[PDB]
């Protein structure tokens, strides 16, 4: 789907969930 | 254990 | 999920539960991955060691939870199945090689702010994310503890590990179609999934276009959490050709 993977109460409002910042951080 | 869900659902 | 925490309301919108419907339980995770689509382990219905082989007509899925246990009216919504597709090449006698199975649903799921679909990775997501120390995660509402039940949805991120240091932690014969995640003994941190997480999702957050996909299914351990062990992941990139090939032929 177009919007697949954005979800309504996180990215589509620009809101972070508590440990997304974990699984970035990791990404090196 | 689980909450009984709407019988429309298991007909 | 063992050493994880009570999921935020909608952090995982595409999570699915299949549930049995006599008697009423818990069977495994799933995904949501378009309006009439589910992806789970082809174990979670077929698995003849255990005289386990579910038809359509004797489960349901559940899309938008939160509370395990609970009837969550208004907020999510039961879905019959239509048909079922397990992988052809699934190997259930020996190591569960290819553990993939497809459920499409009787009629199209209403998205909401509680119910909506992940991505699948394309190739070039797969090979920049799915490396060693890149970490995903897990989802569902198996079992706290090997040897107990959540009132919540449960989340851990846990790491992908080094393939030789997957297969040197079991005997049993590791393929190309799997991957392995979780903290390795000297790490520190632990998680991972347990009984009745089976089927759900391992997915990773692209950090070039801020979507989350499904890298991984959950599909097997040697009990759960154990030092020294980790939990083994179907690799979704690598059976995507599958995938495709039955939406476009039955959708
Ligand atoms: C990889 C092997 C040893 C075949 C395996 C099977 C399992 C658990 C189940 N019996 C599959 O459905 C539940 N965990 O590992
Ligand atoms: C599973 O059950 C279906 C429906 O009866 C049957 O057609 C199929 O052969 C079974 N598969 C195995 C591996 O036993
Ligand atoms: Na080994
Ligand atoms: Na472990």
């Amino acid at each position: 789907e177009a919007d697949c993977g954005l979800r309504p109460l996180f990215e589509k409002k620009s809101l972070e969930d508590k440990t997304e910042r974990e699984l970035l951080e990791s990404y090196i | 254990d689980f909450e009984e869900i709407p019988e429309e659902y298991l007909q | 999920i063992v050493e994880g925490s009570d999921a935020e309301i909608g952090m995982s919108p595409w999570q699915v539960m299949l549930f049995r419907k006599s008697p009423q339980e818990l069977l495994c995770g799933a995904s949501l991955i378009s309006d009439r689509w589910v992806l789970t382990a082809a174990h979670c219905l077929l698995y003849p060691p255990w005289d386990k082989n579910f038809t359509e007509n004797d489960l349901l899925v559940r899309i938008g939870k939160h509370s395990r246990t609970r009837y969550e009216r208004n907020i999510e919504k039961i879905s019959m199945l239509e048909k079922i597709y397990i992988h052809p090449r699934y190997n259930w006698r020996e190591n569960l090689d290819r553990d993939i199975a497809l459920m499409k649903l009787k009629k199209p799921v209403a998205f909401s702010d509680y119910i909506h679909p992940v991505c699948l990775p394309d190739r070039e997501t797969a090979a920049s994310l799915l490396q060693a120390g890149y970490k995903g995660r897990v989802t569902g509402w198996g079992n706290l503890k090997e040897t107990g039940q959540p009132s919540v949805l449960q989340v851990v991120n846990l790491p992908i590990v080094e393939r030789p240091v997957c297969k040197d932690s079991t005997r049993i014969r590791i393929t190309d179609n799997m991957f392995c995640a979780g903290y390795k003994p000297d790490e520190g941190k632990r998680g991972d999934a347990c009984e009745g997480d089976s089927g759900g999702p391992f997915v990773m957050k692209s950090p070039f276009n801020n979507r989350w996909y499904q890298m991984g299914i959950v599909s097997w351990g040697e009990g759960c959490d154990r030092d020294g062990k980790y939990g083994f992941y179907t690799h979704v990139f690598r059976l995507k050709k599958w995938i495709q090939k039955v939406i476009d032929q039955f959708g």
